[PDB]
Order: structure tokens, then C-alpha cells, then sequence
């Protein structure tokens, strides 16, 4: 057989998985490129409303065409497009903004999702309770097993369409913190409450249980993010020689902190923020200057590629993987998420503000509850639900995808003129300069010591103590690249001085 | 109770912050007669290795005396009572209150400067900058920072320009929340 | 169940995938470093044993403790650990040392392994016959099917091991040549051969088909590489906008251009070549600084994992992946590959030496046929071969395990003193210059201008006709990043430029 | 059969190297008594396009006259000759060759000189360069490059040095593979 050309065949056999993953790779390069291109399209749509566009158009034209789209489907998604996204918001982490706010950050997070996990439960039993027969029977358990999959507010979404109206470093930084910090207590109201199920009878000492649970799942995860970057650290020492592995000694460990930390089921999310917190002080350090714009211009690569994709593929996947409507259900769980949110933040606003020093104006606790968007960890998660323990998945599939696209689409085509409309402050801090970093560490320095005269042990003092530990017991035995002594300030003016050398000798003419 | 409200007028503190600052004072003045000198403060057990110690304790003082009563710790220290939108808004008549940016960067300035002369400069960026960063760094390197910071900063000419640009740089730092500390009941 | 810790549970099952290749690439990275920081190995080894040597020590530690040690398959391979490599040889390629020395290069591939491939297929044939019982009943067409797959040096060993010794460019540059070439002539000497097994009779037209097929597998092949190599120039056109995607047009287009010329059975190995020339000309230029900076140097971490992989692999795949001895065949295979080897260099030097300028001199042929390693696409192409078809594959491992053996060792631990002895020239072009840029280009053009007024016609001119073709018609409709007409002086200058006041300023003191 | 021994030995040619060279050259002659003058070169379809086409035609000449006979185009030509390894460490005598690497570099010098005054000089570079190089592109930037290759160059401290370094920056260039030409039989 093949008479003509004997060797020439098509084997779309072996090539066809990885060169689909291609096309779809280029599907996402080429509509990044085309609605920057297209003028004007960037201030009517969010830029992320546009891609879950695409991904139902080429949904619809995949099928109705007699093929299947492919489901973006669980773990494809936990393991390959959620990595680089995490890493990235994790890496380039404003570490003074979480310093400074981490109490807000970490209580919207562990009892702002905990909450609304059991409002949207509690108040959507109600609802299915006097629903209608095809609602009905979902019972508790399945309510709460819903309130934790669809209160699960995106690290994805929220970064991608918060990253264009550059919102104030603090508001920006509240929604970073929510959204890497949910994961947390997502991971511990998924696993608990799908335990939760079939376990008979609850008890009272199994949810005593359930938050020794949680305190593992959270510092457990930070500790295994701490444990492979105090190894990403002391790696990266080693490797003066080795010039050409620089790029690599902060991935494969830290996508081994996320797969060693999601392996024993702890929070994978947010240990991956760890190890990306204790890596950039001693990885920044001691590799070159060249793979470091290697590591920091492949991430964001990474992270803008994965956000794409998985944009398109919530698209493609809300055109065969959303059916079974129910009235009743959708618009009570659209109401009693968005009263929820609403409602939860200004109740922990109101807390909040008796404690921090800069108040939450209520610009800031509505763009908060209003631009807590839902992502594809709410519908991911909506699907790891199998359809035989939970008999009403053809059900929490229809009610996340609107979910879905009601805080991608109207909470993300309408933050971009609410912001307006509330004149919030939008990034001042555009630039940088060297006199902004000398003062302010010499601020740092005098509430350092003003805070210790009072006694008011706080944020400043901690963060004295742990530089000064990782000044003398660190940073010695952990960098000892030349610069296991150079304070910040000379850092700084080497990075700036780079910087700006570049950009004169770039300007030839 | 004491007399605290003229107190509670001239700083702006709360009650309980007050009460629980004096707690602290009482606490750290080991000895009535010696309310706060400078040997009560630098016996303190952190703020001696900060690079500022030095500094903070001969910047609470108004003068060359080396006593400090409660009413001026409260004085000199109501300079970080964190900014209150509703609270400065709500009537508009003068700088009374002693948190006021104005003063959150006065006091900046007057942490810098030698003696009050209201003269940053070279000697004086250069000592801070010796005393922030360690003794084993290079001079003339210091010397470099100090220098590239009073080029961009100074609109002055002199090579000064002590404070009225020094506001101008620092407004695109957010110092309502850098420099402000809450005083815990 | 799980009394203690109702959360806490080991999910091993979706994470063993990508957490055992993690841990298999930094098995590569660590001993990449450990064999860079232990001194003075790295002269004794040629650095590429010690990863074979870890390959089966592992190999026979994960056996012999009850777990079968994973065989590098064959299309986990073809497709994920080869691309990189391929890339990165012919994305850095020293462009000038091929347009002189393509005659070479072009006829110790598609003449000089159509030649070893059918004098191993011959003699093999010869010492089975007269061997035994066991050797005998290969038959003529089992045994060319052998050649093939043991006569196609590594477009990986050979550079993997060439690298440490800096020969000779034009040594060098012939060793790629070989090399990278050909797969153009083994992927049409291994899907013909088994087409020309089961063809009851072969005829002689077929073999006329097979001459007309080795056209398309190559030239075919170079022009699928072409046509995505001016897409992703042309899309890299568009992309002033957006700035984080550049490290990616480069791969996704490549590596597109490899799979869709491997689809249709043509040499993804040449075509893959052909896409990282083409797009080098228009993708360094219309790109930034420091997307550039990022493909460079994460080019190079890829090829450099990816060599140490598949060198790792061929140690660990020869602990359970080669039996069946046979002591005929095997010291057959390797007397009659290296007299084939040395016989056919010598054979196509006298040939050449008689058209090219500067001769082969008898250390550059020595250190060309001895110098010509096999590595894992004669092992990978020999475990395509289906036990069902070729009933001989038993033994058709061990000897290309052995082969694989004697020439990466034994031509790899002695390659390094030989050069040495024979006291052949060693990399004078360590740095670079200026002034050799600009005489260069002065030369260049002296000569195309000789060679049109003496009508000698050859490699000067048809360089000439290119450049002012692609600086006419191309460059201007291909380019547009205001480089459309600025020659390689100005942009070598600002390269130049640039990295000395990089250097400069990192030299702070 | 013609005289062309002498040639063979002048030159280093082999002998149908030289019935070729004559072949061209009577094509391109277009009449026997202009044998080879400035306009029958430039009339060559492409190297007048080349940017070097009229240094080329001048420089083929040995002096002012305007006629080149077959015997000059020969020694004029043999200048890229390969260099063969055996037959010039056959017997070494003196540099009679033609193609010995320092004539393979004083053709370039004599091609970058305005005159045979063996003086490189930077009008001498921005001429060759702004030949090379379009007219469109920056005259003083030409310029920056010119006096940068003079700079590194120059080791004769005058700028020019015109060849005794002009070696030793090329050594690091080969070319006895660069800038030599196989003639087909
Ligand atoms: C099974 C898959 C559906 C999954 C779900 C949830 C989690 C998790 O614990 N935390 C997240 N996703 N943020 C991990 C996974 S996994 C181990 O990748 O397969
Ligand atoms: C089937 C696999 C075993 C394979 C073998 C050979 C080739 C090839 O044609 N050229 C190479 N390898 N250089 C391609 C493949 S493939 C399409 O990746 O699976």
C-alpha cells in the first residue's frame, strides 16, 4: 500500500496530544495579541470577559461541528495551569503590603470565606427546602459541600481583571491576599464536608477535628512551602559554576513544594506563596543578573499564558459542561452569594477598622465585596464532585457556570467604570525612585524603635526581629554569593543604576 | 483618676491609650525621681542595637535637658497617632493636631538634621546612612547613594533643598500609613 | 476512616506523573552540579559517562529493590526531551561555518550515512550467515533496518561531548553538520526499509519511489521549517504591544513546525533546524532586550536538562532495556560500524578535498570518523522496532546498547586526550571583536565580487542574491520594528555596546 | 595551444583553472583591442550594485593606466588562490606565491588606502563604511564606529597604523578559509 511516496504517511496518533496542546496554546498567544491590537476594545471590556467569549465561540464551532470540546477537566488544571499563575502572584509579592496588612489579608480570607461557605449553605438549604421537587433533597451536607466550591473567589480571576485597572496598592494588595489566602480554608471546607457526607453522624468532636485540620492545612502548607525554599536557597549557593541551570532551581522547587504539599492534601495555593516568598531574598541574590530576567520575564509568560487558557477554557467548557437548569436554585444562589459577599465584608470592615491604621473607606469595602470575582477554582472544584455520592451535579454545574459569568462578566465589565464613578485612588506608585527607598527604610527604622519604647509589640518589631535573624543565622549560611553582608540600599542602587544604564545605552539615536 | 484631659486635648489620644502608656511608663521609669532621661531610655533592651537609638532618644527631648515628663513622652509621641479621615475633616480651623502629615514628616526632617538648623546635607545623609547600613561598606560608595539622593532631590541648588521638596518626594509615599503606629487599650 | 486528621490523606495517584518527572529533573540538575563542583573530574571523564554511569546505578538501585526502572520510551522522547536539543544547536548556529562548509556537511549526511548504513547492512548480513543458529535468519532487509538505526549519530552525544573540548569551528561545525543532518536520511532509511520488509517483492521502481521519497522527507521537511519561520517572524511583528509573550512565538512555532513535519513523516530534526534559522534573523531583531535575554538563556537550560535527561535515560534503560547477548554480532556491529565509520571518512575526504578551499586535514578526518557518536536515536529507533514484525529485537538492543556504550564511552573518555595528542587547533575564537565584524563583512564582499567577474558562481554569490532578496522583498514586509533597513554593523555595534556597559556597571567595586 | 607556463609559475594556477579564466575573459572582453578597461568591468551585471564595485575595478590595476591584458587579470586574480598547505611547506624559500596569507591582507589594505600612501585613515574607514552601509543611516554614528575601530586598533598611537597591527587584529580571522576562491576547471 501507498503507492506513491512510501515513506511520506500521517501519524496523528502520537503527535496529536501534544500538538492539540499547541493550537491551543497559540489560540490563547493569538488573542492575547489580537484585543491589544484592536483599538478601544480595552476600556469597554474587562479583556477577560473577551477571552470566556472566545472560549464558548470555539466551543460552539468544536461542537455543532461533531466533535466534543474538550472539558478543561480537574486536574489538568490543579497541576499544569494553576502553578504558574500562583507562582507568579507569589513571587512578585509586594512583601510590605502583606506585612503591613496581613491581618486584614488573613482574616478575609480564613473567617471571610468560612463565613460565606456557611451563609450561602445555610441560606440555600432554606431556599431548596421550599424550592420545588427537583431542588429539593439536596439536604445540608450537599448545601455546604456548594457554599464551599462557589465562596471560593479566584487567585486567577481576580489578579487578571484587577491587573488592568490598577487599583490602590492597598485595595490591590486586600484582593491578592483574599484570593491566595482562600485556598486555605477551600481545600479544608472541600475535603471536610465531602467527609462530612457519608460519615454518618457527625458528632461535635469530628469538627474539633476539622479545625486541627485546618491549622495543619494552613501552617503545615506554609512550612512545606518554607522547608523547599530554605532548599531553593541553599541550591542556588552552589551554583556559581553551573551557570545555565539558574532558570530552573526555582521551579522544579517550588512545582515540588506545590506537588509535595497537594500530595498529603494540604493547601498547595498557598505553599506554593511560601516558597515563593522565601526563595526571591536568597534567589535574587547570589544567581546572576541575566537569569534573573530570565526567571522574572518566563514567569510572567507563564502566568499571562495560564490566565489566558484557562479563561478559554472556562469558555469551552461552559458550552458542554453546563446543563440541567433550575430556576429557583441559579437566582437563589446568584443573590445569596452577592448578599453574602456584600454583607460579610462589611460586617469584618466594621471589625477590622477598630484595629488597622489606615480605615477601609467604604470605596475600599465595595470594591472589595463587589471585585471578589469567582474563577475556575469554583468551577474545577464543581466537578471533582462526582456524580455518584452527590446526585445533583447536573444541577452545581449550571448554577457555578452562571456564577461564573456573572462575576467575570457584570462584576467585570462594570468594576472598570465603577472604579471610576467612585473615584477610588488608582496607582499613585506607578514609578520608583532611590529617595522613596532611603527614607523609607529610615521610617522603618524609627517606628522600629518607637514601637519597642511603648511596648506595642507589632508588625515593625517582628519584622525586626526575623531581618536581624536572617541577617546573622541566614544570609550567611544561605546566600554566600559575595553578598552575604549588602544592606538593601546598595541592592538597590545597583538595580536602579543597571537599570537605567541599560536604558541610556539603548537611546543611541 | 488623674488629670488627663488637657492631655487627651493636646495629643489626641484616647483615654485607655493614655492609661496604658503611663502603664508603660511607670513601668520603664524605674524611679520617680528620674521620670525619663537618656540613660533610662538607652537602658531599653532593642532599641540601643537599632541604627536610630541614639536619635529617638535625643529626639523626644524639646531641649538640651536631659528630663522627660509623661505629658512630653505624650508629646513627642502622638507624632504617629495614625491619621483619622472623619476626625480631621469634620472641623477645619487649624494644624492643632500634633498627627498631622505636616508634622509626620517634621519630624523626619528633624530626626535627620544635626541641630535644628532645618539643614539636611551631605555630613548628614552620609552619617544616617552609616548609621542604617553596617560599618564594612565601602565610603565613597556611601558617599555615591548620599550624593545621587541630593542631585535628584534637591531643586534647591544649594545641594539642600532641606524640606519643602523633601514633602515633594516624599507625597509619593503614602506616610499615613508608613510612619503611624495604633497604641493598643 | 482517617480517625485523626479528617482532611490529611495521601493522594498519590494524580500527582505521581508530574511528581515523578520533577524529581527525575532534578536528578538532573543536582548531579549536573555535583559533577561541575568535584574538581578536576570534568577532565578525566568527558562529563557525559558519569550521567550514563548515574543513569544505570539508579537503574539498579530502583531494580534489584523491586520496582521496574522506567525505560525512556521512545515518543516521550522524539517529542519532549529531543526539541529542546534540536533547537538550541540549530537557534545558535554559527550560520557563516555552514554557508562555507555546506558542501561537507550535506555529503557526510545524505552520502555519508547512506553509505555506513548500507556497509554495517552488507557485513552485518555477511557475519550472520556464517555465524550460527542463533545470529543466523536475520536476513538481508532485518539487517538494514539495523544499519539504519545504529548508523545515525546523535544529533545529542556528539554536541553533549564536543562541547567541553572546543575543537576547531570548522570541526566543530562539521560534527553538527553531520549530525543534525542526519536524521534527514535515517528517517527515510527506517520507515522505508520496514515498508520494503513486508513488500512481498521490492521491485526496482519502489527503490526509485524511495530516491524521490528522500527528496520530500528533506527538502519538504526545510520548507515546512521555512513556512513556520516566517509566521513566527511575522507574528513577532505585531507583538510591540505585547511584551510578555515574545518567549513564547518562538517555541509554540518551532516546536508546531516539528510536530507537523513529524506528522506527516517527514525529519522533524531538520525541519526543526530550518525553523530556528529562519526566525533567528527576525525575531532577534524586532523583539526587546529582554524577551531576547529570556529565549537565549532558557534555550540553553533546556538543552542542557534535556541532554543530561536523555544521557541519565540511557543509563537507566540499560539495566532493564538490554539481554539477549550474542557475542558474534555484537563485536560484529562494533568492528564493522567503526571500519565502516574511519572507511567511509576517509573515502568522502579524498572526494571532497578535491572542490573545497581549506582541506581536511588527516587530523580533521580522524577526529571526524572517530569522533562521531551514537546516542539515543539509534537506542530510541531501536525499541520502535515491534517484537511482532522483526522477531530480532531481543538482540538488536544489545548490540545498540553496546554500541551506545563503546561510543560514548570509549569514544568519549579517549576523544578528549586525543585531541590533545594529535595536538589538533582548539577554539581560537574564544572572544570577539569589533574590528574582525568589520573586515569581515569588507571581505565578503571583496570575494562576491571576484566570483561574479571571474563567473565562478558558488557560495559568495548565491549569498549575495539571498541578502539582497530578504533586504529587499522581506525585512521590510517582515521586520517593521524600525529595523527594517539598519545592517549588521549598526546592530552589532549596539550588541557590543550594550554588553560592555553591562559589564562595566555590574563592576561597581 | 598558448603560452601560459609562465602564467602557471607567475600565478600558482593549475593549467585549466587558466583556460577557463580566458574563456571569461573572452566573453567578457566585447572586442580584442579593449581587452580590460574600466567601463568593460563596469558593465558586469552585479558588481556595479555591489558596494565595492569601483574600488574592484580600480584596484585590479597596477597603476594609472586604464588597460588590464589577460596576463594582469591573472596576477591580479591569483591573490585568492587557495592556499595549499603541502605545496607551500614543500620548499620554503621566499614568498613567491601569490596567495601567501600577507598578500591575502595587504589586497585588503590596498583596497581600503585612497591612494597606495599605506595610510588607513578614518576618512579612509567612513568612506569604505558609508559604501558598505546605506546612505540613510547616521553619519556621526558611522563616525562612532570608524574612530571606535581606529581606537582599538590603533596601537601606533597616530590613529593610522595602518598594517602591522592591521595583522594582528585579523590573525583571530582566518583567512586562508575567508577570502580565497576555488576556480571551477
Ligand atoms: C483532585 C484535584 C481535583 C484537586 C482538587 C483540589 C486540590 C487542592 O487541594 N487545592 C487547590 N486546588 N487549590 C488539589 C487537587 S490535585 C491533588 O491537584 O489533583
Ligand atoms: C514514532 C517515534 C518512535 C518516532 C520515530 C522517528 C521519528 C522521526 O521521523 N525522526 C526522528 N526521530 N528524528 C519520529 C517519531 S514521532 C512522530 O515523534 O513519534
Amino acid at each position: 500500500p501507498r503507492k506513491a511516496f512510501p515513506v511520506l504517511g500521517i501519524d496523528y496518533t502520537h503527535v496529536r496530544t501534544p500538538f492539540e496542546i499547541s493550537l491551543w496554546i497559540l489560540l490563547a498567544c493569538l488573542m492575547k495579541i489580537g484585543f491589544h491590537v484592536i483599538p478601544t476594545i480595552s476600556s469597554i471590556v474587562p479583556e477577560s470577559c473577551l477571552l470566556i467569549v472566545v472560549g464558548l465561540l470555539v466551543g460552539g464551532l468544536i461542537k455543532g461541528v461533531g466533535e466534543t470540546p474538550p472539558f478543561l477537566q480537574s486536574d489538568v488544571f490543579f497541576l499544569f495551569l494553576l502553578p504558574p499563575i500562583i507562582l507568579d502572584a507569589g513571587y512578585f509579592l509586594p512583601l510590605r503590603q502583606f506585612t503591613e496588612n496581613l491581618g486584614t489579608i488573613l482574616i478575609f480570607a480564613v473567617v471571610g470565606t468560612l463565613w460565606n461557605a456557611f451563609f450561602l449553605g445555610g441560606l440555600m438549604y432554606a431556599v431548596c427546602l421550599v424550592g420545588g421537587e427537583q431542588i429539593n433533597n439536596i439536604g445540608l451536607l450537599d448545601n455546604l459541600l456548594f457554599g464551599s466550591i462557589i465562596s471560593a473567589v479566584d487567585p486567577v480571576a481576580v489578579l487578571a481583571v484587577f491587573e488592568e485597572i490598577h487599583i490602590n496598592e492597598l485595595l490591590h494588595i486586600l484582593v491578592f491576599g483574599e484570593s491566595l489566602l482562600n485556598d486555605a480554608v477551600t481545600v479544608v471546607l472541600y475535603h471536610l464536608f465531602e467527609e462530612f457526607a457519608n460519615y454518618e453522624h457527625v458528632g461535635i468532636v469530628d469538627i474539633f477535628l476539622g479545625f486541627l485540620s485546618f491549622f495543619v492545612v494552613a501552617l503545615g502548607g506554609v512550612l512545606v512551602g518554607v522547608v523547599y525554599g530554605v532548599i531553593a536557597a541553599f541550591t542556588s549557593r552552589f551554583t556559581s559554576h553551573i551557570r545555565v541551570i539558574e532558570p530552573l532551581f526555582v521551579f522544579l522547587y517550588s512545582y515540588m513544594a506545590y506537588l509535595s504539599a497537594e500530595l498529603f492534601h494540604l493547601s498547595g495555593i498557598m505553599a506554593l506563596i511560601a516558597s515563593g516568598v522565601v526563595m526571591r531574598p536568597y534567589v535574587e541574590a547570589n544567581i546572576s543578573h541575566k537569569s534573573h530576567t530570565t526567571i522574572k520575564y518566563f514567569l510572567k509568560m507563564w502566568s499571562s499564558v495560564s490566565e489566558t487558557l484557562i479563561f478559554i477554557f472556562l469558555g469551552v467548557s461552559t458550552v458542554a459542561g453546563s446543563h440541567h437548569w433550575n430556576w429557583t436554585f441559579v437566582i437563589s444562589t446568584l443573590l445569596f452569594c452577592l448578599i453574602a459577599r456584600v454583607l460579610g465584608v462589611l460586617g469584618l470592615t466594621w471589625f477590622i477598622n477598630k484595629f488597622r491604621i489606615v480605615k477601609l473607606t467604604p470605596k475600599d469595602q465595595f470594591i472589595i465585596a463587589y471585585g471578589g470575582l469567582r474563577g475556575a477554582i469554583a468551577f474545577s472544584l464543581g466537578y471533582l464532585l462526582d456524580k455518584k455520592h452527590f446526585p445533583m451535579c447536573d444541577l452545581f454545574l449550571t448554577a457555578i457556570i452562571t456564577v461564573i459569568f456573572f462575576t467575570v462578566f457584570v462584576q467585570g465589565m462594570t468594576i472598570r467604570p465603577l472604579v471610576d464613578l467612585l473615584a477610588v485612588k488608582k496607582k499613585q506608585e506607578t514609578k520608583r525612585s532611590i529617595n522613596e527607598e532611603i527614607h523609607t527604610q529610615f521610617l522603618d527604622h524609627l517606628l522600629t524603635g518607637i514601637e519597642d519604647i511603648c511596648g506595642h509589640y507589632g508588625h515593625h518589631h517582628w519584622k525586626d526581629k526575623l531581618n536581624r535573624f536572617n541577617k546573622k543565622y541566614v544570609k550567611k549560611c544561605l546566600i554566600a554569593g559575595e553578598r552575604s553582608k549588602e544592606p538593601q540600599l546598595i541592592a538597590f542602587y545597583h538595580k536602579m543604576e543597571m537599570k537605567q544604564a541599560i536604558e541610556l545605552v539603548e537611546s543611541g539615536g | 483618676d488623674e488629670e488627663l484631659e488637657e492631655i487627651k486635648k493636646e495629643t489626641g489620644f484616647s483615654h485607655s491609650q493614655i492609661t496604658r502608656l503611663y502603664s508603660r511608663f511607670t513601668s520603664l521609669d524605674k524611679g520617680e525621681n528620674g521620670t525619663l532621661s537618656r540613660e533610662d531610655f538607652q537602658r531599653i533592651p532593642e532599641l540601643a542595637i537599632n541604627p536610630l537609638g541614639d536619635r529617638i532618644i535625643n529626639a523626644f527631648f524639646p531641649e538640651g535637658e536631659d528630663q522627660v515628663n509623661f505629658r512630653g513622652f505624650m508629646r513627642t509621641l502622638a507624632h504617629f497617632r495614625p491619621i483619622e479621615d472623619n476626625e480631621k475633616s469634620k472641623d477645619v480651623n487649624g494644624p492643632e493636631p500634633l498627627n498631622s502629615r505636616s508634622n509626620k514628616l517634621h519630624f523626619a526632617f528633624r530626626l535627620y538634621d544635626l541641630d535644628k538648623d532645618e539643614k539636611i546635607s551631605r555630613d548628614e545623609l552620609l552619617q544616617v546612612l552609616r548609621m542604617m547600613v553596617g560599618v564594612n561598606i565601602s565610603d565613597e560608595q556611601l558617599g555615591s547613594i548620599a550624593d545621587r539622593t541630593i542631585q535628584e532631590a534637591d531643586q534647591d541648588g544649594d545641594s539642600a533643598a532641606s524640606f519643602t521638596e523633601f514633602v515633594k518626594v516624599l507625597e509619593k509615599v503614602d506616610v499615613e500609613q508608613k510612619m503611624s503606629i495604633r497604641f493598643l487599650h
